[PDB]
């Protein structure tokens, strides 16, 4: 219950951002 | 557990498309190419643009 | 083999030759304003009139097209120019535009919607 | 519990595709 | 609940490798470099290729 | 339940690596 | 079930940043541009660098 809800709330923050840093700038 | 499923579905909605900028990529590519050009010019003495 | 289909003007050239076939074909395309299309090893040279053929097929928005892009540049938008002809024999003895028998300033009508935008002078000595 | 599995399956299947658009073209 | 694990494993099988086209990236970079070159030429009057 | 935990751990661990192959070289 | 979330939040700490090397990208872009330049030069006979 609370466990998978926390899983979803955590997956909201990170995977959306994505990386692909050129050298230091984003994209 | 139903609201967990609802939130997971709403979180699956998100488009898996990550827009990446092209201007910065071009500028970095140009800088690296300039580094290579300067290296090649230095290895050729000064028989180049400078 | 080559075939010609269209009407083209006469062009004056200097010491034609000493080039490969493709260079001469490109020279013809650039000078006479022709369009080249090849059936394998047979090169047809059309003009603008006989090249394009009208068709009833059409491009429609939201029907058969997805992305439409238009690139517009106005860095070379010029509406005025000054040109000089050949050089007189007494060029040193003469002053100003008198050095040339042909000096002309051309102004395009589009100036009326763009103002005076004059470019660097071009000289033809022939 | 089974619909959790279905959600995870569709989750990762959608995750497969990925983005990285240049301006409008893919990759 | 075993088929949950079976399906999740089968989907973990996926290769975490996404090939991205190089010709398109090169063409985009070339277009952006052309834009920058045209900008620099315009700022320098006409003392360039055109 | 524990199998779900192990599968999720391995899934995110594998996901960490990511791809972005140019033609054959990495990134 | 608590240590399930222990591992899940521990591995959530993962940085969503994938740094990609610019040198290889620049070299590939340069090679593709060279291919395009060679194609264009061939189409105009030899009226280019070579």
């Amino acid at each position: 219950a609370i466990l998978v809800s926390e899983n979803g709330s955590n997956f909201k923050i990170t995977v959306t951002n994505a990386g692909e840093l050129k050298a230091t700038k984003v994209e | 557990l139903a609201r967990v499923e609802n939130l997971l579905e709403r979180l699956l909605q998100k488009n898996p498309v990550i827009k990446m900028d092209d201007k910065v990529v071009a500028e970095v590519v140009s800088r690296n190419q300039a580094n290579s050009f300067d290296q090649y010019n230095y290895t050729m003495g000064g028989a180049a643009y400078s | 083999s080559y075939e010609i289909q269209g009407s083209f003007p006469l062009v004056e050239l200097e010491d034609l030759g000493n080039k490969n076939g493709l260079e001469l074909v490109n020279l013809c395309l650039e000078e006479f304003g022709a369009i080249l299309f090849a059936d394998n090893k047979k090169l047809y040279f059309y003009d603008e009139k006989s090249w394009y053929v009208r068709t009833e097929k059409q491009f429609r928005y939201l029907y058969n097209t997805e992305e439409v892009s238009v690139d517009t540049n106005t860095d070379n938008l010029k509406t005025e120019i000054k040109c000089y002809g050949k050089q007189k024999e007494n060029a040193d003895k003469l002053t100003g535009d008198n050095k040339y028998m042909a000096v002309v300033t051309y102004t395009s009508p589009n100036e009326a919607i763009y103002g005076k935008r004059m470019a660097n002078a071009k000289s033809d000595d022939k």
